[PDB]
């Protein structure tokens, strides 16, 4: 399954919300999890949905308050932990460079590099409200004292310098890139009159929202 | 009480048209000019063929501006629909996007800026031929002039056409009531009962807003291939409205 992608795993691996927020409220997007357990309150974050809880029936939270994540309490979380920085970033380089993984998209029909962008404008979003560890009974919480994730603007910065990924980004939706969650993906059943009007289009909706994405919403940098 | 665009463009059409009609009507007249015009009213004026021939040549010069105008805007508007129905019957009926979703109903139920953007985004790609899995933005209620020009032009094609005017037996071929108009018929042989007539299948499908398409199958074209350029031997696939003045 496209989600399973040895790319799409390493790139979303980031780590726990709670692990920088604390104990304390936090403004951040809300899934919850039917499977595990987690409604009206006891809510996760965005990388537990996408580690703790994929294949789950995890959704997200329309009307979402403050609120912080607390997966550990109701399910095995495996996000608490963090690998090493280094090897991560050098299995993306080996990744990228050896094998065409980059061009299938995920699940949700985005390419990595949506994916990426996507990611980027929200930890901007949301990590300026990580207060620093200020100096001035729960023996089972997790350890809250990491820093917020800062993989994704080094995994972006690398996959655009790739040209096959910018290739696929920018031309997908295309004749040859075709994403499963797409109407024009499979045509072959229909008239050809039909197929001929469907063929001859390409898309750009992913294209727009990826560059909507990296211009108005990636704020913080230029890079 | 209202001083709107449309209703003024709507009239100077109309106005066309009347004009239109009474041009052709003329031309039509010319092929019995001694036997009805010249004889019976007291002051006739002589015709001879070659100031016929030369009449014909400047009226289709003149109305040709006007022609290239209703043809590029029909094609671009035809291809829209077309594509609609290709991406509604491709598509997943519960997503509030689809043709055939209530959400598109025009009468049960965003903000202005919403629109125009929506209109201005739909225009763009439309043009660059991006338009996939994207509903096309337009008003057809709003092409009341095109409408109009385009009645007046075929009055005046087919009254001057007219003016001009075992295997494969008669028994085997689809009838008026069936066939469609400029379309050639499914061949009887190859196709099913419930892709060819749908109404034997379904006799339930007969309402009073019923398309002839779902009742007596969908019918093709023979145009894009067997070669030629001119224009119309090609289907209008494209979308836009400049790539159809070209065309
Ligand atoms: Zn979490
Ligand atoms: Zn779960
Ligand atoms: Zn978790």
């Amino acid at each position: 399954n496209p989600d399973d992608s040895p790319l799409y795993v390493l790139c979303c691996n980031d780590t726990c919300s709670f692990t920088w927020t604390g104990a304390e409220h936090i403004n951040q997007d809300i899934f919850e999890c039917r499977t595990c357990g987690l409604l009206e309150s006891l809510c996760c974050c965005t990388e537990c949905a996408r580690v703790c809880h994929k294949g789950h029936d995890c959704k997200l939270k329309r009307t979402s308050p403050t609120a912080y994540c607390d997966c550990w309490e109701k399910c095995k979380c495996k996000t608490l932990i963090a690998g090493q920085k280094s090897a991560r970033l050098d299995l993306l380089y080996r990744l990228l460079t050896a094998t065409n993984l980059v061009t299938l998209p995920n699940s949700r029909g985005e390419h990595l590099l949506l994916f990426l962008v996507q990611t980027v404008a929200r930890q901007t979003v949301e990590h300026c409200q990580y207060r620093p560890p200020r100096i001035r009974e729960d023996s089972d919480m997790p350890d809250h004292d990491l820093e917020p994730p800062r993989f994704a603007q080094l995994a972006l910065e690398r996959v655009l310098q790739d040209w096959n990924a910018l290739k696929s980004m920018i031309m997908f939706g295309s004749q040859e890139n075709k994403d499963p969650l797409s109407a024009s993906s499979r045509i072959g059943h229909l008239l050809p009159e039909e197929q001929v009007y469907l063929n001859q289009q390409s898309g750009t909706i992913r294209l727009d929202c990826f560059t909507h994405c990296l211009i108005v919403k990636c704020t913080a940098d230029i890079l | 009480n209202a001083s709107s665009y449309l209703t003024s463009a709507s009239s100077l059409a109309r106005a066309y048209s009347i004009v239109i009609r009474q041009i052709s009507d003329l031309m039509g007249l010319i092929p019995k000019y001694n036997h009805l015009v010249y004889s019976q009213i007291p002051a006739a004026v002589k015709l001879t063929y070659q100031d016929a021939v030369n009449l014909q040549n400047y009226v289709e010069e003149k109305l040709i501006p006007t022609w290239n105008w209703m043809v590029s805007i029909m094609d671009s508007t035809e291809a829209q629909l077309r594509y609609g129905s290709a991406l509604a019957s491709a598509g997943d009926p519960g997503h509030p996007n689809h043709p055939l979703h209530a959400s598109q109903n025009s009468a049960r139920r965003m903000s202005a800026r919403g629109d125009f953007l929506n209109y201005a985004l739909s225009l763009m790609r439309s043009h660059n031929d991006e338009h996939s899995d994207v509903l096309p933005v337009l008003d057809v209620c709003s092409l009341k002039h095109v409408a109009y020009v385009f009645q007046a032009l075929i009055y005046w094609i087919k009254a001057m056409n007219q003016q001009t005017t075992g295997q494969n037996h008669p028994f085997f071929r689809r009838s008026d009531s069936m066939t469609f108009l400029g379309c050639i018929p499914p061949n009887p042989f190859e196709v099913p009962l419930a892709e060819a007539i749908p109404l034997a299948d379904q006799p339930h499908l007969l309402q009073p807003n019923a398309r002839k398409e779902d009742l007596f199958g969908r019918p093709s074209q023979g145009l894009y291939s067997s070669s030629a350029s001119s224009g119309k031997c090609l289907m209008e696939v494209t979308v836009d409205r400049n790539c159809l003045e070209v065309l």
